[PDB]
């Protein structure tokens, strides 16, 4: 029979096997590296390898492997990987070279490590708050600065997300601060606000009553 | 009530008009239709550009104001002294509203309000003195900008209608009376009929730009005109509205960079499985409309009690400015207090709010009350229509609904350019979503109980209840929703909401029109109309001009200070025609006596402002001469029998857009005259 | 031309009418408005049910026919003898078309065609003898079913309009004249005015059911009526149209099991990034409209040359039946030949075609020509609008376009119920997609060159070119497309397509109306209208009835076989009113002479068919008595001056829906009468 | 620190690891078993195991693993697997018990094997066609019968797809028959069709001409 219809050509066999191996590794790593979220710094090499292998396929065996079925399992798998990558903004962590993480995200994660070091240090909750205030505030300031830097660099719309690992760390810290330890102590200014609002609300009543009485007097 | 004149829509087919038409048609080429189409295109283009300018300026200024206020609030959150933020908010609101109210109250009081009642009166045939002036356009644009940036419970959609009208009334004439600059085009259209046609086109264009609803604007103009069907005029109005929408969308798109902005307010896309209604939902919709009506009535009722007060204590311009400033300050204070007392903190999706405010909320969270008050009403409405089932807290939504209802009722009558469509839509959406949440709780989280659909229904119901429009409003909502099916529920809620309302009180626009003592002709005569006849309606005795009248008698009748009649039927006592005061004044000014020949261009050059009687000087000897009126009057005036039924007379008068109707006897005897004031004195 | 009478839309305000209205309003409760709303609701519901019945029957019968033909073709593909399949196809087509043409040509020839021209004439005020009869409804429904199942290039959308009208004209009267069964309701609405109102509502409902375009139907009815604006009537028409759409959708949904069928033909959803137009695409659209016009003109032109032939050789009913059968057979043969000679085999997605036909194609593949000819036109149009760029072969599409164009031109005038909307839409879509493919090839596969959008534009252009409607057609296309933006291109292509067409030939409906010698009043008088006056238009001498006239003279004038006038102005010679022939006949039949008292119910009971003059028997002695006419005539007839301009008279006549207009002198002297035939004899 | 925020609880670790292993196996098998298509009969056990493990998670560790991030890698992976399964109609092959394949699909695949046996047998193309006609026709008849049976059993719309493996085999056979060997020989009936069509097209011309001449004669 013709080589292509009944069974696979010898060369395309290797490409399919390699893509299968890479996809399996990437999927396992994603599942294992999602709690706490480590998708970026752990899975970036595997994702790069998967993309490289699919490009290798696309650049003779493209026809016999990609689009000769109602489905295209290769295509849908790669597109799912790409959707997960894009919907993470994980390129934020990586530089233009894709080789290693940017110093910004390393710095943030390392401040996160130092912060949790402070938290555990003083756990054994006034102690923890009093001593880790500065660490938490530096962490939050850096998160805001990176948010603004990403927004201006990508010229993206406001509220655009960052690396999921950074956001997950930010949220873990926020939950530890606001709730488990409840260190937040916003100031209260009830009396000035109440007085000012009451006076301003009184003003229109005085205006209308004065108009009424003055018109009555004529 | 007597300072409101009428529009001469009934063109007089005198000999000079016939000669002009003959010459025009004998030129081997007709350009009038081409010029009309060009004028409609310019009207639409300019209305779209004005809407774009308003949107851009509002966006930038409001963005800066909100950014400043949010920065101040965040800076003082933990350090303390949050009162200073309240002072800053109130001061900014007061400054902007002060500038707006100063420009409106002192320079051009006519610019106050939405301007929709003025255009309704104009298309009805009543001229309010300064409705289509350039000063009015400039003042209205500036005032709407300042009021929207001033933090008032107002909208920037209704005024566009007015704006469009002005443009149509201005570029049609081909000259600037205010600037005293004349360009040599469009002399033909210097008449009331073409002016009204172009104004209808402009109002339709304004509606289309505001809501992205060309057919809705066409229907609005058709309803207000309520005239004989005109195919070509309707085509032109449709053309102008669609050009307006296209211009708005194109210019906004090019400004923003990269066809998704048909109008200023855009409700969004309702094409979803969540937005779908069963037959069993028809009753509830109707019930909800009832509420609308009731609530609407109350709204209007309170405003009435407010307006009277303002008419009779707060009428001095400085008092109006103070009232506007105080209202703005109180609005800001109420919003700040509600935000401060809020305890519901919600996670932020990212970009859900342009300026998310965190105040006594955990890091990474926002305050919903800020979202309600610290945001534009339009996108607040859009969110209310498109949010997941559990996106709102019933208590906060109810508080906001109540407070905004009262604030919008307070703010409508202020001496500032504003609108009442968007606030009513927002109130309706809020309490409709509250109803939807209640239903979902009652129905065990049923799929058909989607709060957004009920919010849309409530918005429609409240809008109908306050301003009681059914057909054009229904089409506008259908186009904005971009779904034809949801029309069937809408038409019902608007139908009942109106009906219930009419039981208690009339609409806002109608009420304000009556309070100005304007003679407004409705669509039909009252119930007792069939009983009455034209004999009682007509006014007697009639002042008639002989076909052979002396200058002295004409001067004496014109100068009579007892009353100022602008139309006189001619008599031989057999009716022969009708001549207006303006024509007589023009004839006297040109000394056309019999004891080189005039053209209609001389009549048009005096438009739209004609000199008074006192200005003309006539010597004693000249007064002894006679005036040959035969060749200048309307030779075929519209006439009705002395015994014709009142509904017939009213129908003819409204449909034909007449100003004077001669009531004649069986021998072509002049026995009476009928004007709009004779018909409008009934209820 | 003289067998076409007029509709008495101008209600006569006689003493009896005034007394009836007084009594009705003195009953402490008014039910007329409630009854009107109920009638509109029933009209919509029944129109929707009729549309559902038509759709279901067509679906089932056409499915069985196509299944049989496909099974025969597949069975004979490899064994041979494919000719027998052609014979079977032709025979089935011929049988169905034979039954349809027999029922139409012999029993009710009025049912031929779409029925839209008949309703246009009806709303214009001309009564064609058998337009609103029950027999016509039954025959039209059966004929459209048979013709659609008969394989003809026709549609089942236009006829719905006619159907709706019939229903409105039937249930409004509250009785069945044909069946001689009377129910005791709706006696009040036994008059021409209410009949026309309800017929407009029904036509709007039919349009809405056909296209899911309530506002489009409302606009269609408004354009055809072209009368004074009526707010409540427009509300009622809108209500009826929307109820019709809701009923159609609900009943179809429940029949199919589980709100996605607004109309019979549904173009689909165009909300996509592929469907989007830039400014640079505005010119091309216009160019394409030009083509439409041209092509449309040619279409119409050829049909004219066809119609004459049929009028003057093929007029015997049996010849009509033979012609219809032969046309059906030739259609089937042409489709089979084109499918047989096709060589383009395409893979089948699965469910893309209900009955995929494989013939000289590899296994797992289908023939596209079969898709074109072996499928319903509606879903063919839908596919043409929604397919990927490379879903068609230019050669097959061009062949299909040409052949279907010629077939649809041939088929319109046949003596069978049919329609011309869908075939024109399909031709336009086909050549528009051809244009889009050509552009994509020329523009290097540019993103903006999407063939489906250009197919929609071509469909609109061809539809406008053949039937030249602009406003209501534009709204219909906007609603069916469910996108407001695409209106702006559409309005342009419809604007130019119409204009170019008017240069060469008139529209199809207009042409067929003139060929029937029907007096049709257009929207406006011709260009020379301003030159003429009412003196030449009016007919003299006038036959007038004295306010004190003898029975003998009245009988003599009524019985005059020279002419049959149904309206006479009363005279003292001073005009006092107008009385119709029908009123005189009713008075004579009841022996109302002066030498117990009548009510308007007696006048209404004789409706709509009145006895002739020959039937009434009057003795010699009775003829010497006099008739007191004062208390039965129109006391306030509409009148115009003897010198009034022609455009003014035409405007008043068209707007008010008048039948007789008295032209009077300066002393209330009757000098002439004007009817629609006086105005319509101009071009 | 609290057990859940900074790091994973000991129990959820096992669930995450097991899901990762199963997902990796399934992805590798899908990639390897997609050319020629073997997704159903090869991957059904792995898909069943993945579904079972996710159900195990959902039924304490659901909270800490599923919906405590902007993403839910577990959820999106499982939903992608389910989308691929559903968009295959692969339940067609499997019985209600999900244990083994239905006798219908086994029979079809086994006829496919017999058919290809016939093709290779006679390859060494008139021979192949003449001898494998009956095999191909039985295969096509069975495919049509299964199409109709699926349509009526599922009450699905016409043209609904079947197991991707069955369709792929059907298409391989169709390509071998129609193109590589070009065995199809449809019969030709040009003369009868042409004659009948020409006569039927002549008829209307005769009708109109006869009407014209008869009216002229009067
Ligand atoms: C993006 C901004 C575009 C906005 C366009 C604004 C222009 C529209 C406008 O605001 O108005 C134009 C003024 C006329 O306004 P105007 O101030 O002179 O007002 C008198 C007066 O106020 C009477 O007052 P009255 O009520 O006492 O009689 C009143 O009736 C009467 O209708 C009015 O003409 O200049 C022009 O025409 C422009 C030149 C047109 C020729 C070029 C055509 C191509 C476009
Ligand atoms: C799903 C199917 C629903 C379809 C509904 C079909 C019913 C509509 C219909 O097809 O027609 C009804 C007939 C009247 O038609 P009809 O045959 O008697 O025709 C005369 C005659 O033909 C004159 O002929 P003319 O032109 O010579 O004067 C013409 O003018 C004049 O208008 C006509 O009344 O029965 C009824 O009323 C029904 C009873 C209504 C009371 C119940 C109300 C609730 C609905
Ligand atoms: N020629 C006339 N002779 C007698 N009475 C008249 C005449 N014209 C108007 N009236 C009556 O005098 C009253 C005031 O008329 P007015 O002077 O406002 O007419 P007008 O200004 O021409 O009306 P409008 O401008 O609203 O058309 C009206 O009630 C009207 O009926
Ligand atoms: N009372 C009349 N006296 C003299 N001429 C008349 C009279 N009524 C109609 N005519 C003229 O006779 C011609 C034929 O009129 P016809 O008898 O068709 O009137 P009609 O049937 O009442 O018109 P319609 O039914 O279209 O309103 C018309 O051209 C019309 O101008
Ligand atoms: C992040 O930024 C710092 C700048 O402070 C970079 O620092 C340099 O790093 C390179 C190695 O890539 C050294 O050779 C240089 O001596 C460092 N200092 C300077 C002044 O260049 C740092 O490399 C950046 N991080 C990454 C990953 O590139
Ligand atoms: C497919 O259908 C056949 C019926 O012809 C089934 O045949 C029986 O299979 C069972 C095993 O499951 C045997 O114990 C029986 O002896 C067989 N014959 C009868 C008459 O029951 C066959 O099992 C079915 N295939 C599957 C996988 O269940
Ligand atoms: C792609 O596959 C071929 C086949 O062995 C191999 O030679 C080549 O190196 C591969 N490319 C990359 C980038 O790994
Ligand atoms: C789910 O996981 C627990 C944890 O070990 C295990 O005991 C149980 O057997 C698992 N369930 C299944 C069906 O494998
Ligand atoms: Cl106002
Ligand atoms: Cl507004
Ligand atoms: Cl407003
Ligand atoms: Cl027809
Ligand atoms: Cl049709
Ligand atoms: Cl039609
Ligand atoms: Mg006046
Ligand atoms: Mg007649």
């Amino acid at each position: 029979l013709p080589p292509d219809l009944p069974d696979l050509d010898p060369e395309c066999r290797e490409l399919l096997l390699d893509f299968a191996n890479s996809s399996a590794e990437l999927t396992g790593c994603l599942v294992r590296s999602a709690r706490p979220v480590r998708l970026c710094q752990t899975c970036y090499p595997l994702f790069q390898q998967v993309v490289s292998k699919m490009d290798n396929i696309s650049r003779s065996c493209a026809r016999s492997l990609l689009m000769a079925d109602r489905m295209q399992i290769v295509v849908i798998l790669s597109e799912f990987f790409n959707t997960t990558w894009q919907e993470a903004n994980c390129a934020n962590c990586l530089t233009n070279n894709s080789e290693e993480l940017s110093n910004s995200t390393v710095y943030f994660l390392n401040l996160f490590n130092h912060t949790l070091t402070c938290f555990e240090h003083n756990l054994q909750y006034s102690e923890v708050c009093k001593n880790c205030r500065e660490a938490y505030k530096t962490l939050s300031s850096l998160y805001s600065e990176m948010q603004k830097m990403n927004e201006l660099e990508n010229k993206a719309e406001p509220g655009t997300h960052l690396c999921i690992d950074v956001e997950d760390a930010m949220n873990i810290t926020r939950k530890l601060w606001s709730r488990t330890f409840n260190c937040s102590v916003p100031c209260s200014d009830t009396v000035p606000v109440i007085a000012v609002s009451v006076f301003i609300l009184f003003l229109p009543v005085v205006f209308y009553l004065s108009s009424f009485l003055h018109s009555e007097q004529k | 009530s007597l300072k409101y004149e009428s529009l001469d829509y009934d063109n007089s087919e005198n000999q000079l008009f016939l000669e002009e038409e003959r010459r025009i048609n004998h030129t081997a080429f007709r350009t009038v239709e081409i010029k009309r189409w060009v004028i409609c295109a310019l009207i639409g283009i300019l209305t779209g550009l004005v809407a774009c300018f308003i949107d851009i300026v509002v966006e930038n200024l409001a963005g800066l104001k909100y950014r400043v206020i949010k920065g101040n609030i965040d800076k003082f959150t933990e350090k303390g002294g949050l009162s200073f933020s309240l002072l800053l908010w109130a001061t900014l609101n007061a400054a902007f509203v002060l500038v707006g109210s100063v420009i409106v109250a002192f320079i051009e009081p006519v610019a106050a309000g939405s301007g929709i009642p003025q255009i309704k009166c104009f298309l009805n045939g009543v001229k309010i003195p300064h409705v289509v002036r350039l000063k009015t356009l400039v003042i209205k644009v500036s005032g709407v900008i300042l009021s929207v940036v001033g933090g008032l419970a107002v909208g920037k959609e209704g005024p566009m209608i007015h704006s469009g009208s002005v443009i149509a009334a201005g570029i049609s004439q081909g000259r600037s009376t205010s600037l005293k600059r004349d360009f040599k085009i469009f002399e033909y259209f210097r008449r009331d009929t073409e002016k009204r046609d172009f104004v209808s086109a402009g109002a339709a264009a304004g509606v289309s730009a505001a809501f992205g609803a060309p057919v809705g604007g066409v229907l609005f103009s058709l309803e207000e005109g309520a005239s004989f069907w005109n195919q070509f005029l309707t085509w032109r109005i449709f053309f102008a509205s669609m050009i307006s929408t296209f211009t708005l969308n194109f210019v906004l798109s090019i400004y923003h960079g990269n066809l998704s902005s048909p109008g200023l307010i855009n409700f969004g896309r309702f094409d979803s499985e969540k937005m779908a209604y069963t037959i069993h939902e028809i009753p509830v919709f109707i019930a909800m409309g009832v509420v609308g009506g009731v609530l609407g009535a109350v709204f209007n009722a309170l405003n009435y009690w407010l307006t009277m007060f303002r008419i009779r204590y707060i009428h001095r311009p400085c008092l109006q400015v103070i009232e506007a400033v105080l209202v703005a300050a109180v609005t800001a204070t109420v919003a700040f207090v509600l935000i401060y007392s809020s305890r519901d903190c919600q996670p932020l999706q990212g970009g859900s709010m342009s300026y998310p405010l965190q105040l006594f909320c955990a890091d990474g969270e926002y305050n919903s009350m800020a979202a309600a008050f610290f945001n534009t009403p339009e996108k607040s409405v859009v969110s209310l229509f498109h949010d997941p089932p559990g996106s709102y807290n019933p208590l906060t939504l109810g508080l906001f609904t109540l407070v905004y209802f009262f604030l919008a009722c307070w703010t409508y009558g202020l001496t500032v350019s504003a609108g009442v469509f968007i606030p009513s839509l927002l109130i309706g959406a809020a309490w409709g979503r509250l109803f939807g949440i209640s239903l979902s709780y009652l129905t065990g989280a049923a799929i058909w109980a989607d709060p957004g659909k009920y919010a849309l229904m409530g918005a429609a119901a409240q809008l109908g209840g306050i301003v009681r429009m059914t057909l054009s409003l229904t089409v506008i909502m259908m186009e904005a929703t971009s779904n034809v099916t949801y029309g069937f529920p809408i038409m019902l809620v608007l139908m009942t909401a109106k009906i219930v309302g009419d039981v208690f009180i009339e609409g806002l626009y109608d009420m304000h029109i009556q309070l100005q003592s304007v003679p407004f002709l409705h669509w039909e005569a009252p119930v007792t109309s069939h009983s009455l006849t034209a004999r009682e309606v007509m006014s007697t005795p009639v002042t008639c001009l002989r076909r052979r009248e002396k200058v002295g008698v004409i001067v004496d009748v014109l100068s009579d200070t007892a009353s100022n009649h602008n139309g006189f039927p001619v008599v031989e006592a057999r009716l022969q025609g009708l001549i207006l005061r303006s024509q007589l004044i023009v004839l006297l000014k040109h000394k056309v006596f019999v004891e080189r020949r005039l053209r209609l261009k001389d009549f048009r050059d005096a438009y739209p402002r004609f000199p008074p009687i006192q200005s003309i000087h006539v010597s004693q000897d000249e007064r002894e001469c006679t005036m040959d009126l035969s060749e200048f009057m309307n030779p075929s005036p519209y006439t009705v029998p002395q015994e014709a039924s009142l509904p017939r007379v009213f129908k003819l008068f409204r449909a034909l857009g007449l100003r004077h109707l001669v009531v004649v006897d069986n021998r072509n005897q002049v026995v009476g005259l009928v004007t709009r004031k004779d018909l409008a004195r009934y209820r």
